[PDB]
DNA sequence: CTAATAGATTAGAGCCGTCA
RNA sequence: UGACGGCUCUAAUCUAUUAGU
DNA sequence: CTAATAGATTAGAGCCGTCA
RNA sequence: UGACGGCUCUAAUCUAUUAGU
């Protein structure tokens, strides 16, 4: 009848029921469990006499403590001992004792004088015993062939285990630039301002550049802290059209593409920080980049959106900050990074690195997908304008809208989320 | 809006031929593809590690369980999963008593002392493959935590000494390349992590629910260290060749300089996977300079070619050379005045600097691990680390982060580019992790690089991976 | 005329703690003291050495049948007795072009076709060792036959590497001292003889009755060089340590140079014997002078019992320093100087070169082989080469000659000295046979000395025998 | 009953059916065979079937090409058949397939369907397979020790090997030297003898010593080849006796006892040589010592008391020879060593070392150690003179007597020679 | 050559988490 | 060099005495 | 320091038999 | 160093412009 029934305690012991009838299949042998034939619409109970009744060759079981006095073990084991009986089969059902704590005083009082095959120490020796027991009683065995394992490791393994497309929407941390202003300036100052002014620290963004001022502002602008300015005509100074510069354009011996690229990421940077500097916003110094975040009690009760901004951790208060960077690659955009620092009253930080690295390490674990994605956007929003712009200031009336919503990807693969 | 492409996940070819996408699952459904005949284990230590490492030995033998099944695949024995004989009664033993080690321990010089004790856990191993007759597969050093926490390159207190450096690991590693001894490094904390206790009554390291995972970790490093091949590529474009480039600055050999290493993949005649390094530091004395003078970089390739000729017959069709720097004109014209006619020459750079975290939308699971937003032709991205739907778990915390290909040099599909890296992510021997976060062909390279860096000048090196690793 | 006496025979711990008289039967019968899971071996020779290696591996499955069990006992099976696998599919190979071999015979010069084809085989052992992830224990070379047909010194036609030898498997073996790694070298004809007849119909070389003690010894050594101890000595007291000296000439050089190489052996203190080689070689520029100079004598006296006291613990109370020449007052006066008080320093001088041959009046079978002739309370006479009624046949088929043992200086008793001798003769792990004639700790120091003689740019050569026979 | 029956054919399955029988042994388990025993001649298959009939618990039957349509193979296996009959037990015979080459077309009717055991792979194989099935079948058996095995393998395998007390006697080649002169003589000859004259020309021995002449020989002896001897005085002559010189009792400045010993030697030699001169004996030059042959037909066909001297090989002919030496450690002795030479047609060499040593490794092979020990002693009695001994001339009238009788040798310990 | 302003790259070290 | 055994042809060296010092 | 006359020690190479 | 991942403090090199030499 070429076919082998094994029993075991389904579901306590899957894998290493799995493991055997792979083992044994792929070596030509036909093993029936509850892993094949995955289907409830035909009868469960009824196929399984009919199975045993006319067309099994050898019967097995395997001793475990949950099929021990189970109603279903019990019942299987009267049908092979009838069929047994039927056939005269000296030899037809073949226990194997797999559990360390099934002590020799509290063994079945049907099989005593049988002996029995351990499989505490290695498995190697039982399933070589079960190969010579097979080819000893002449067991029929199927064609022999990998392919049977490999079918039934592609259609059974992975049934409900695959990838299932549907439709997902990926937010980021990438504010897309909206607009730019006109055009670029280069100002000459033909030694109007001072050799060592330090053009860094006045009231707009300016960028040294050979004996001109590169600077998005009007040819008279911030005057305040240069007196001697008026006495300058308006037609010294070159405009370059920001469109053509962000084209791969504009390409002189005065000023390449690249470096004025550069000089307007630059120029985008620090309108950045001072926009984070007039919104105030507390900030924290890193090695390379800087962080803003908020104080204690500056936001109502420390929830903007029904999310949390500042929470508290035992003796330590958190607050979330982020940094900006401007990049031109592959369009314009903001990089926001996620940083937490802490605070011991909400309103003075603590001064080591080693507490603050620890801090840090240790709220990770709760924070999840959804707390960083909540709370990054609610910063934003935060920050934002008036709807869905947020500018950041480059004179009298230029201005670089840069969106509070970040660029969104979709992807038409996910998984299924099974909570 | 823009679109994200979606890579499938490799596998990986175990025994008689089946292809199962999980390493773990493979060996403990198939097994290796070799055939081991057994470990001749020996031990080299003090008496108190020596009872820890055979406890432990005699330990991982039963089917031993972890916490959450689903997520992590369970170890179930040495011997039903790598068909091979692994006991503590064929353990050959070598005694280093404790009065020596902490007298060597005195010099209150981390340089000198660590010199010594090198010497010390050396000259036994040296002698006994020398002079005695037993044969041993891997030698297991087991040093005990009150000297490993000292070997550490910066020491503080509560004449050739400046041309090695202060690792005892490096130096162990690097003293023995002469003498070609495979060899496994243990710490007493890792052992007996249940012993081992702090001021409170809970072990330092809690392993109560990683014990599968740390068993499976050791149990293929000493079956690979041992002469094994555990599993390895499904399915490699034949005629085209890989390579891998890491730069390592050396701890002051008379002038600060940096050195290059490489590490190449391809496949053979026989439908085998060759995986051997290019060994021999090539450096340039200029400081901070990550690039090849053209001899140099001339010399590097007439070497990879030549070796694939004698391997074959054939020259390459494709040479892939993936880097984490940049490649200028200079040692580009360098190279392919020595490749064939009929050779392409392909540049590929890859980084984790560039800051894209995806989110997802109302979900607490971070993005898939098999993704890409090809910016360019020239240009993509890909997140090697994320959520796999197999285990049902995260390769990362957070959210990962992803990598960078650009092709600098040279002309292909970016789409082919991005599969071929990621099929690089399997092929981790030092551990059986599902799939690494980094391509190994610039990972195996460092490996190398951070060992022959700490040792002087040394000629032909050996290219075999298990005497670094 | 003076009365005989007789020495017994010795016994040999196998395995359980059992003893036998022949190793062959002892193996047979309870089997090795050591478990090697498995050996690993490599091919080295033209596709026709790679054929007949793996049908002569594919040979020992079939029965071996020896004309007669009690004079040449049969050979039971690789597993049956060894209790580990050498099977033909472990094999590693390494293919010689025959177009090399034959490029190059066109020098007409012995020494640099020898190096030549040295280098030919070494070169490739070497980087197989070096840049190949598998696991090997033992390397084979089949060697063409032409080749050692054409290395006859007396052939005619029908200095930096000037200090070398010309003979093929002395330099080959010589130059792997440095890399630790055993060799088996094997002539074509021997293992295929069968094939290799002459013209009258009958093979040139006939096994046709002993191919089972042809099985015997390849496996025996094969085993030994793997890292097995088949059988021990039982019937070692303790205290005793054993040298012998063997002299040679070195040539190669502005001088003679007659070199010395040794041999050591004693009790390790763990029921276990210790024969190992004891070889740094000490130089004499006198020629023909086979005495040391009193420096180099102190110096082998204090590395021998320096070894000594490392492997035990204390010096010993007997050193038997064998050789097989006599010695002078200096050199004994300069081992007495580094020797200590309570330590006795026995002199034994044993020769073959005296004609003295018994002939039995009543037989014409030979001499009983333990037989011993007490000349005198410093000298006798002892028979190791005849008959032995264990296997009821005469190891010489002539009448023998005997051994000529004689004490020189110091006292030590004529018939324990000569008991030693006779107990010594059963560990040769290079051949299967029931005796030799000649006691170990002299004829192993002969092959030691001449292997590291060809070449001599080795510093602290290795100690282990299995890389010299 | 705790006992096992191995059939085997005797006796060309003697070994296999031994290393089983002690392989099983070795453990603990009982094993019964024919060849273990040598019970002859009493009731011998009534005791052996009532063995198998009572106290066999199991019985394995070997197979072989020879154990093939064999009688007893064949009344054995009725017995086991009997046997089984009368205990009901279907596993109480287990063949031993040993003959690879014995197809199932030619194997035995009463075995052609049972399980029989592979021992083609590897006997270690098939005895772990017998093993196992022991253990199935509950075998009983003691606690493991191979003490039982040492006992037989000592009161079996070594009954007859003892240490055996038998007189025996032996012969050598050391011939005893019996007579010796009176006293040595150097012959002072200041400026009074020859210089060149070749002194081992004379027909007396001579060693020279300073410009004396150590002898044993008289002054007045030799005038012959020294015309100048008459003339001087018998008071210039050193007289030193032989027995003390021998023994060790000189001790004087003139000449030291080894260097007079020496003398002694040369002189022994000398006399041997020329002696063999004065026989009318042929002379072999080998690379440095000579030995002694005679010519074909020297004696009566070339016989001496049924030993052959003179004989013929295929085309060429043979010489026996031997060769002697005068050492005196530990006794005088003048030992005797063994040689053979050619000649192609009877008393001519033949020029060619290769030739000789080739000649000489064939012949040598029939010869065995009464061959040698007969033809040297009657070559040896060749020489001696009257009735015991021989002399070699060393004076006026001193005869030095050797023997003709080998040096004889007694021991006590010997075997059995079981033929 | 020396000393500052930036953008864009690289390689080292050291600390913490892995489950529920 | 798969071993072992038995032979054969060669070359130094030392010791002693003698003649070229 | 060279060359002969001996005895007494030493180390190289080469060749052949193993069964019946 | 049984793996891997994520952060943080630091150091170079290059490119552009300016300036004292
Ligand atoms: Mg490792
Ligand atoms: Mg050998």
């Amino acid at each position: 009848r070429n076919k082998i029934f094994i029993s075991h305690a389904t579901p306590d012991d899957n894998d290493f029921t799995r493991w055997l009838a792979l083992k044994l299949i792929g070596l030509g042998y036909e093993v029936w469990c509850d892993i094949l034939f995955l289907d409830k619409g035909v009868d469960f109970w009824s196929n399984i006499e009919k199975v045993i009744r006319e067309d099994t060759c050898k019967f097995l079981l395997v001793s475990s403590s949950y099929s021990n006095q189970r109603e279903g073990v019990l019942k299987e084991l009267a049908v092979a001992a009838k069929v047994k009986k039927q056939l005269k089969d000296d030899k037809f059902i073949i226990p194997l004792a797999i559990d360390e704590q099934l002590s020799y005083d509290d063994i079945n009082i049907d099989i005593v004088r049988l002996n029995a095959i351990d499989f505490k120490m290695s498995w190697a020796r039982g399933l070589k015993d079960i190969l010579e027991a097979f080819e000893k009683q002449k067991v029929p065995k199927e064609v022999a062939d990998a392919s049977k394992s490999n079918l039934l490791y592609q259609q059974i393994f992975l049934h409900d285990k695959s990838v299932i497309e549907k439709e997902e929407i990926y937010d980021s941390n990438w504010l897309s630039i909206l607009s730019f202003p006109e055009e670029l300036r280069f100002h000459e100052y033909n030694w109007m301002l001072p050799k060592r002014f330090d053009v860094r620290e006045l009231t707009f963004p300016a960028v040294r550049y050979k004996n001109y001022l590169c600077t998005f502002a009007w040819a008279y602008d911030f005057t305040y802290h240069l007196p001697k300015t008026e006495t300058y005509h308006k037609s010294k100074t070159i405009r370059i059209p920001t469109e053509e510069i962000l084209s791969g354009s504009y390409d002189s011996n005065f000023i390449r593409n690249a470096e004025c690229k550069r000089l307007i990421v630059q120029l985008l940077n620090k309108a950045f920080e001072l926009r984070m500097k007039d919104k105030e916003v507390q900030e924290y110094e890193m090695s390379n980049k800087t962080a803003y975040w908020l104080e204690k009690g500056k936001l109502e009760k420390d929830k903007f959106e029904k999310t949390m901004l500042v929470g508290k951790q035992k003796d330590k208060n958190w607050h979330f900050a982020i940094s900006g960077a401007s990049k031109l690659y592959p369009f314009p955009v903001l990089m926001i990074s996620s940083h937490i620092f802490f605070t011991a009253d909400g309103k003075k930080l603590i001064d080591s690195s080693s507490v603050q690295h620890s801090s840090r390490r240790r709220q990770g674990k709760n924070w999840w997908n959804n707390t960083w994605r909540t709370k990054l956007l609610a910063f934003i929003k935060y920050l934002s304008d008036d709807d869905t712009s947020f500018y950041l200031e480059m004179g009298s009336e230029e201005k670089v809208f840069v969106s509070n919503e970040p660029v969104k990807f979709k992807g038409n693969v996910s998984y299924n989320i099974p909570e | 809006m823009k679109e994200l492409i979606y890579i499938e996940e490799p596998k990986i070819l175990f025994a008689h031929g089946q292809k199962c996408t999980d390493a773990r699952d493979g060996l403990a459904l198939f097994g290796p593809l070799n055939n081991l005949y057994g470990i001749k284990s020996g031990v080299i230590g003090t008496k108190q590690g020596l009872k820890i490492f055979r406890d432990y030995l005699d330990h991982i033998q039963k089917p031993i369980y972890n916490s959450n099944s689903i997520t992590r695949p369970m170890f179930p024995g040495f011997e039903a999963v790598f068909d091979c004989k692994w006991e503590s009664t064929g353990i050959t033993f070598k005694e280093v008593t404790n009065e020596d080690i902490g007298k060597f321990l005195y010099n209150s010089s981390t340089h000198k002392r660590t010199y010594d004790l090198v010497s010390l856990f050396i000259d036994k191993i040296i002698s006994a493959n020398k002079n005695e007759d037993e044969n041993v597969d891997v030698w297991f050093v087991i040093v005990p935590d009150e000297i490993y926490k000292y070997c550490r390159p910066n020491s503080v207190l509560p004449a050739e000494t400046y041309n090695y450096d202060a690792q005892f690991h490096d130096q162990f590693k690097a003293r023995l390349l002469k003498h070609t001894i495979p060899t496994q490094i243990f710490r007493e904390s890792t052992l007996a992590w249940r012993d081992f206790k702090n001021a409170f009554g809970l072990p330092i390291r809690d392993f109560s629910k990683i014990e599968g995972h740390l068993a499976w970790t050791i149990s293929t490093a000493a079956f690979y260290k041992a002469g094994g091949k555990p599993w390895k590529l499904s399915d490699v474009r034949n005629g085209v060749c890989y390579l891998g480039l890491v730069y390592k600055k050396v701890e002051k050999s008379k002038n600060p300089r940096n050195a290059c290493c490489a590490a190449q993949m391809f496949l053979d005649n026989g439908d085998g996977t060759v995986f051997k390094g290019e060994v021999g530091p090539w450096y340039n004395p200029k400081n901070g300079q990550y690039h090849l003078e053209p001899k140099e970089a001339k010399a590097l390739l007439s070497q990879s070619l030549q070796s694939y000729k004698e391997q074959i017959g054939e020259y390459p069709k494709e040479v892939f050379i993936h880097a984490k720097t940049r490649f200028n004109h200079q040692e580009w014209d360098a190279f392919l005045e020595v490749t064939p006619k009929e050779t392409n020459l392909v540049g590929v750079t890859i980084s984790k600097t560039k800051p894209l975290k995806l989110y997802k939308t109302e979900g607490d699971y971070t993005i898939l691990r098999g993704n890409a937003y090809v910016v360019n032709e020239r240009s993509a991205f890909l997140w090697t680390v994320g959520y796999v739907p197999k285990i049902q778990t995260a390769l990362s915390m957070e959210v990962p982060n992803p990598l960078f290909i650009e092709i600098n040099k040279g002309e292909a599909d970016i789409k082919q580019v991005l599969k071929d890296i990621l099929s690089l992510t399997k092929l981790n021997y030092n551990a059986c992790i599902f799939a690494d976060g980094e391509p190994v062909t610039l990972r195996f390279a460092d490996k190398i690089g951070e060992i022959l860096t700490a040792s002087t000048d040394i000629k032909t090196p050996p290219l075999a991976f298990k005497y670094y690793i």
